C-alpha cells in the first residue's frame, strides 16, 4: 500500500518530469525562432555605445531635434530620440510605413522605458549609454510612446508620439 | 495503482502553462 | 518562562517573526490604495489625512516594496531556516550570533526608515541609479542584508557540528535544504554586496560624482533573481516538510525534495539577465542563455507541483477522500495551517505560468515593465509566501510562545487566508490583463484618469482587490494581535515538538542521496556556473564603466 504508492508516485513523476522538460525544450526551439525572424529587431543591439548625457543636449544628434530622423539606407531611418523627464524629443517622432527604423535613445536624466504602444519596442533607456532597437512600422497612423520605467513624480504623464506616414 | 490526483494538478499547471505560453506567442507576432 | 532558558532560540525566532510580520502590515497598509491607484480610483487624498507623512504615491510604492518584499520576507527566511534545522538536528544555534544577527537586521531597518519615511529615498525597492536616495537608505539596507551572512554562518555551524557528532550518516532532510538554501544566497548575495560597496555607498557618501547604470543594474540582478528564491526555499521547507503532517499523509519522497533543493542552489543565481531583456550592453547571445538557464530554474518548482501534489493526495486518501476529487475534500480544510499554503500552492499555478512567459527573452518586450509583472509576482510572493508564513502563526507562534489558539481566532484564520487568497486571485486578473493592455507599472495611473481607457474592465476587479485585500489586512491585524496580545500561557506547547511530517515508506535511492551530500562539491559547481554566466558580461563592462550623476525627482 504505502510501498506500492511510493512506487506508483514515483513512476508517474519521472514521466511527468520528461514531458515538463519536452515541453520547456518546445518553448526553448519556439524562442529561437522568434531569433531567426524580423520580429527580433526590437532586441537590443547589446553593443555599448558610451554618451555624455550632460553635454547630450548641446552638442551631437539628439542636440536638435528636428533633424533626428536620418534616412540611413535605400529603405531604413535612424532616429536619435531622447527620453528625458518628463517626455520625449522630437514630438512627434514621424517615420515613413514598411521603412525599417533604427531607434538610437538615450537619456540626459534618469532611466526612462521607451514602450511603443501596439508594438514589441520596448526598452529601458539609460543615461550614459545608447539603446539600439529596430521596428518596421506596418500599418500607418499614431502610435503612442509610454515611459514604463519609474523615473520621480513626473513618471504617470510622461508619454511620446509616433506618427507613421503612408 | 496510480496517483490520479498529481496527474489532475499538472494537468491544470500544464493546460494553464501552454493557454499563458502560446497566448503571448500570438500577442508578440500580431505586435511583430 | 523556563522554556527559553532550555530553547533560548524560540525567543530569538520569535523576535524575527513579529518584526517581520510588524514590516509586513505596514508596507501592506498602501496595497488597497495601489490597489485602488491601478482601478482608477485615487484614495490618496485620504491616505495623506491618516499618514501625514506621505508625500507621494511613490514613496508608499517604495516603503510597500522594502517593507513587503524585502523586510519581511528576509526576516521570515531568517526565523523559518534557522529555527526548522535548528529543531531537527536536536541543537542549539550559536545564541550570541543569532541574538546579532537580529540586531543587525533590527539596526539596518530603523536607519534605512528613517529616510524613507523623510522623503529622502523615494527610489523603490530596486533603487536604479541615477535615482539617488539618501546614504542612510543605502547603509542601512547593507546592514540589513548583510544579518544573512551571519544566518549563513550559523547553519554552516549546526550542521558542521552535527557532521562531527555523526561522520557516515547524511545530512537530514530540514538541514540539507537549509544547508543549499543558504550556501545559494551567500552566493546570490554578493552581486548586490559589490553593487553596494563599490558604487552605491561611495556614491551616495559624496565619494564619487556618478554611477554607471547598466553596471549597477548589472550587479542587481545577479542579487535580484536569486533573492525571488531565497524567499520562496523556506515557504517551500513547510510545504515539504510539514505540511504533509497537517494535512494528514506524509511527504512522499525525500530524495525529490532535496533534488528540488539541489536545483536551487546550481540554478538560481546565473539567470539576472531575465531582467535585463530590455536593457541595452549587454549581448543578445548571453541574454539566449540566461533565457535557457532560467527555463531550467523552473525544473524544481515542476518537480515540487507533482512531489508536494502527490503527498496532499496520499493525505486526502488516508483521510477516506475517494475517485479524483475525493481526495480534495477529504483534507483538513478548517485548519488555516494547511488551507494558507494550499491555496497559496494554487495560485502559484499562473504565477509560475507567468514566469515562464516572462522567461522567453522576445515574449518579454510582449510584457516588460506593464502591470503584468506586479500581476504575476504577487501570485508568487504576496500569495504563496506570505500565506505560508500567515498559516505558520496556527502552529509556529504557540510553538514559540505557549500561548493557545482558540476555536475563534482559528475562525478567523480561516477568513484571512481565504479574503487574502480571493483578493490576491482578483488582483492578479486586474493586473495580468491591464499588463496585456500596455499599462504601466509603478505608476500613478489614477491621476491620468483618461490615459488608459482600454483597461476599464480589468480595473474593476483592481478596485474590488483593493477593498477584498483591505478587509483581509484589517482583519489580518485584529487576529494577530489578538493571538499576540492574549493573557492565557501553556508552556505544553512551546514544549511540544513541531509538526514535521514523515517520509513514505519505500526505498529511496540511497546513492543520488548520497551524491546530493557532497554540498562541498555543489557549492563549487554552482560558483562555476555563476563565473562563466557572468564573467565575461561583467568584465566587458568594468573595461568601459561610464558613470553618470545622480538625481532626485521627488
Ligand atoms: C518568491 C517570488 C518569486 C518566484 C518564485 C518567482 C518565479 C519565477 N519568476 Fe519571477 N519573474 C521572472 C521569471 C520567473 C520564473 C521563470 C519563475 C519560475 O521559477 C516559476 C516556476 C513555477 C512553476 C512551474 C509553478 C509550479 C506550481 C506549483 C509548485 C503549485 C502546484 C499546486 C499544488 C501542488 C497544489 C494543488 C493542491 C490541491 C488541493 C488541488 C522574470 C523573467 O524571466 C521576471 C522579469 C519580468 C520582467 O520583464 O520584468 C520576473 C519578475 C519578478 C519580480 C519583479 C522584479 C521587479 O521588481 O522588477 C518579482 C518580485 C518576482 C518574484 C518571484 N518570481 N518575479
Ligand atoms: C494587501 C495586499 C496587497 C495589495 C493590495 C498589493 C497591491 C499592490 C499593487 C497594486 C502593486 C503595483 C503598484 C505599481 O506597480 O505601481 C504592488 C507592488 C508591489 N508589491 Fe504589493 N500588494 C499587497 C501586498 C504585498 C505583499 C505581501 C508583497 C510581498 C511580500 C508585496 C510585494 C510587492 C512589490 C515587491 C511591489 C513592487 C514594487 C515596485 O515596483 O517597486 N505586495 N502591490
Ligand atoms: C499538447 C498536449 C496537451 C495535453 C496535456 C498533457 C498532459 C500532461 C502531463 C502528463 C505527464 C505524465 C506522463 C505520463 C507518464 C507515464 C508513466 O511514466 O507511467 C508509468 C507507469 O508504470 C505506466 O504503467
Ligand atoms: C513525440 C512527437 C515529437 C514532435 C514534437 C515537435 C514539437 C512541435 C511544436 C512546435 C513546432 C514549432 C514550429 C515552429 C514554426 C513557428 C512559425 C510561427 O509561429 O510563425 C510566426 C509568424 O507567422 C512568422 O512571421
Ligand atoms: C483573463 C485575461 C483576459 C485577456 C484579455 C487580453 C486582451 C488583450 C489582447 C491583445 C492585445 C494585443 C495588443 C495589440 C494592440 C493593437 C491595437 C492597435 O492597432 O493600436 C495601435 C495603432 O497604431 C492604432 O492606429
Ligand atoms: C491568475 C490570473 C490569470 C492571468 C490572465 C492571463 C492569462 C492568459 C494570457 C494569455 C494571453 C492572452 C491571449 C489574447 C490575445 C490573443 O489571442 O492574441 C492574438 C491577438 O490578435 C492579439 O492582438
Ligand atoms: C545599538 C545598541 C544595541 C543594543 C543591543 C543590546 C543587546 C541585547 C540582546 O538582545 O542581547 C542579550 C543581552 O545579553 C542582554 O540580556
Ligand atoms: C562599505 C564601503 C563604503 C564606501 C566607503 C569607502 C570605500 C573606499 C572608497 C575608495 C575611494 C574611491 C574614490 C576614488 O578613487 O574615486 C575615483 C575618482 O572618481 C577618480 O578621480
Ligand atoms: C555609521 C554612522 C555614520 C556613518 C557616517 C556617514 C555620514 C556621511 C555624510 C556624507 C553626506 O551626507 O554627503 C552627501 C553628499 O553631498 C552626496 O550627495
Ligand atoms: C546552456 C544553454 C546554452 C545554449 C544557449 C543558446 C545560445 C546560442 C545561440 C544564441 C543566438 C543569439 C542570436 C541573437 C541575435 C539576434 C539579433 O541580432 O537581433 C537583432
Ligand atoms: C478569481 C476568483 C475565483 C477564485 C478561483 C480560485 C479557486 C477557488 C477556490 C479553490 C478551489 C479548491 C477546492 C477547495 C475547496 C475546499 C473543499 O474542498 O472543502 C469542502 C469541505 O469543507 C470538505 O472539507
Ligand atoms: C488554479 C487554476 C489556475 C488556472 C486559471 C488561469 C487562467 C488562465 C488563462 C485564462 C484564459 C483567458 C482567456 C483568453 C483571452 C483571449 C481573448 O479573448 O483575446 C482577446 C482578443 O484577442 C482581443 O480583442
Ligand atoms: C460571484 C462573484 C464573486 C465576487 C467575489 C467576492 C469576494 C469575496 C467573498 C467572500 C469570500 C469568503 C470565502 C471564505 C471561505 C472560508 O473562510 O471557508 C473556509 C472553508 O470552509 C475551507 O477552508
Ligand atoms: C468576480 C466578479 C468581478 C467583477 C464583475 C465583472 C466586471 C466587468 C464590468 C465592466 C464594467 C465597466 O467598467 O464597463 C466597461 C466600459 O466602461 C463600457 O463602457
Ligand atoms: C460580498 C460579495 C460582493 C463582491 C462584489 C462582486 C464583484 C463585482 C463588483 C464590485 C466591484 C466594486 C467596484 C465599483 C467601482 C466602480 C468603478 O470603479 O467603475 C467605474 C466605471 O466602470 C467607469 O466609469
Ligand atoms: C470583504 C469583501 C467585500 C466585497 C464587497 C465589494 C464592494 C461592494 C460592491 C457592491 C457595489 C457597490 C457600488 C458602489 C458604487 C461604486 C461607484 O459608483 O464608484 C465610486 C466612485 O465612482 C469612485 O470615486
Ligand atoms: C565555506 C563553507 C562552504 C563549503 C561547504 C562544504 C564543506 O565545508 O563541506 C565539508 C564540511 O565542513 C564537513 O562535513
Ligand atoms: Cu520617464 Cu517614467
Ligand atoms: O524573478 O522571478
Ligand atoms: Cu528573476
Amino acid at each position: 500500500d504505502e510501498h506500492k504508492a511510493h512506487k506508483a508516485i514515483l513512476a508517474y513523476e519521472k514521466g511527468w518530469l520528461a514531458f515538463s522538460l519536452a515541453m520547456l525544450f518546445v518553448f526553448i526551439a519556439l524562442i529561437a525562432y522568434t531569433l531567426a525572424t524580423h520580429t527580433a529587431g526590437v532586441i537590443p543591439a547589446g553593443k555599448l555605445e558610451r554618451v555624455d548625457p550632460t553635454t547630450v543636449r548641446q552638442e551631437g544628434p539628439w542636440a536638435d531635434p528636428a533633424q533626428a530622423v536620418v534616412q540611413t539606407g535605400p529603405n531604413q531611418y535612424t532616429v536619435y530620440v531622447l527620453a528625458f523627464a518628463f517626455g520625449y524629443q522630437p514630438n512627434p517622432i514621424e517615420v515613413p510605413q514598411g521603412a525599417e527604423i533604427v531607434f538610437k535613445i538615450t537619456s540626459p536624466d534618469v532611466i526612462h522605458g521607451f514602450h511603443v504602444e501596439g508594438t514589441n519596442i520596448n526598452v529601458e533607456v539609460l543615461p550614459g549609454e545608447v539603446s539600439t532597437v529596430r521596428y518596421t512600422f506596418k500599418r500607418p497612423g499614431e502610435y503612442r510612446i509610454i515611459c514604463n520605467q519609474y523615473c520621480g513624480l513626473g513618471h504617470q504623464n510622461m508619454f511620446g508620439t509616433i506618427v507613421v506616414k503612408e | 495503482e496510480k496517483p490520479k490526483g498529481a496527474l489532475a494538478v499538472i494537468l491544470v499547471l500544464t493546460l494553464t502553462i501552454l493557454v499563458f505560453w502560446l497566448g503571448v506567442y500570438a500577442v508578440f507576432f500580431a505586435r511583430g | 518562562s523556563r522554556v527559553y532558558e532550555a530553547y533560548p532560540e524560540k525567543k530569538a525566532t520569535l523576535y524575527f517573526l513579529v518584526l517581520g510580520f510588524l514590516a509586513l502590515i505596514v508596507g501592506s497598509l498602501f496595497g488597497p490604495f495601489q490597489a485602488l491607484n491601478y482601478g482608477n480610483v485615487d484614495a490618496y487624498p485620504l491616505l495623506k489625512r491618516l499618514l501625514p507623512f506621505v508625500q507621494s504615491y511613490y514613496q508608499g510604492l517604495t516603503l510597500h516594496g522594502v517593507l513587503n518584499a524585502i523586510v519581511f520576507t528576509q526576516l521570515f527566511a531568517q526565523a523559518i531556516m534557522v529555527y526548522l534545522p535548528a529543531r531537527e538536528l536536536n541543537m542549539r544555534p550559536n545564541m550570541g550570533l543569532m541574538w546579532l544577527s537580529w540586531w543587525m537586521a533590527f539596526i539596518g531597518l530603523v536607519v534605512f526608515a528613517l529616510p524613507l519615511l523623510a522623503n529622502e529615498a523615494t527610489v523603490l525597492y530596486t533603487f536604479y541609479p541615477p535615482l539617488k536616495g539618501h546614504w542612510a537608505f543605502y547603509l542601512g539596507a547593507s546592514v540589513f542584508v548583510l544579518s544573512t551572512w551571519v544566518s549563513i554562518y550559523i547553519v554552516l555551524d549546526l550542521w558542521r557540528r552535527w557532521k562531527a557528532a555523526n561522520p557516515g550518516k547524511v545530512t537530514p532532510l530540514v538541514t540539507y535544504m537549509a544547508v543549499v538554501f543558504w550556501l545559494m544566497w551567500f552566493l546570490a548575495s554578493l552581486g548586490l554586496v559589490l553593487e553596494a560597496v563599490l558604487f552605491l555607498l561611495p556614491w551616495s557618501f559624496g565619494l564619487v560624482e556618478g554611477v554607471d547604470p547598466l553596471v549597477a543594474r548589472t550587479l542587481f540582478w545577479w542579487t535580484g533573481h536569486p533573492i525571488l528564491y531565497f524567499w520562496l526555499l523556506p515557504a517551500y521547507a513547510i510545504i515539504y516538510t510539514i505540511l504533509p503532517k497537517q494535512a494528514g499523509g506524509k511527504l512522499v519522497s525525500d530524495p525529490m525534495a532535496r533534488l528540488a533543493f539541489l536545483l536551487f542552489l546550481l540554478l538560481s543565481t546565473p539567470v539576472g539577465f531575465h531582467h535585463q531583456f530590455a536593457d541595452p550592453g549587454i549581448d543578445p547571445t548571453w541574454k539566449m542563455i540566461h533565457s535557457v538557464l532560467t527555463l531550467f530554474v523552473a525544473v524544481p518548482s515542476l518537480m515540487t507541483a507533482f512531489t508536494v501534489a502527490a503527498s496532499l493526495e496520499f493525505a486526502g486518501r488516508l483521510r477516506g477522500g475517494r475517485g479524483l476529487f475525493g481526495w480534495i475534500r477529504a483534507l483538513p480544510w478548517d485548519n488555516p495551517a494547511f488551507v494558507a499554503p494550499v491555496l497559496g500552492l494554487l495560485g502559484f499555478i499562473p504565477g509560475g505560468a507567468g514566469g515562464i512567459v516572462n522567461a522567453s527573452f522576445t515574449l518579454d518586450y510582449v510584457v516588460h515593465n506593464t502591470a503584468w509583472v506586479p500581476g504575476h509576482f504577487h501570485l508568487q510572493v504576496a500569495s504563496l509566501v506570505t500565506l505560508t508564513a500567515m498559516g505558520s502563526l496556527y502552529w509556529l507562534l504557540p510553538n514559540l510562545t505557549g500561548k493557545p489558539i482558540s476555536d475563534a481566532q482559528r475562525r478567523l484564520g480561516l477568513a484571512v487566508v481565504w479574503l487574502w487568497f480571493l483578493g490576491m486571485m482578483i488582483m492578479a486578473v486586474g493586473l495580468h490583463w491591464a499588463g496585456l493592455l500596455n499599462v504601466p507599472r509603478r505608476a500613478y495611473i489614477a491621476q491620468v484618469p483618461d490615459a488608459y481607457p482600454h483597461a476599464a474592465v480589468p480595473m474593476v476587479f483592481n478596485v474590488l482587490a483593493g477593498i477584498v485585500l483591505l478587509v483581509a489586512l484589517l482583519l489580518f491585524i485584529y487576529g494577530l494581535f489578538s493571538v499576540l496580545l492574549s493573557r492565557e500561557r501553556k508552556p505544553e506547547l512551546a514544549e511540544a515538538p513541531l509538526p514535521f511530517a514523515e517520509v513514505i515508506s519505500g526505498p529511496e535511492d540511497r546513492r543520488l542521496v548520497l551524491a546530493m551530500d557532497r554540498i562541498g562539491f555543489w557549492f563549487a559547481v554552482a560558483a562555476i556556473l555563476v563565473v562563466l554566466a557572468y564573467g565575461p558580461t561583467l568584465v566587458q563592462l568594468f573595461g568601459h564603466l561610464n558613470p553618470v550623476p545622480g538625481w532626485r525627482l521627488w
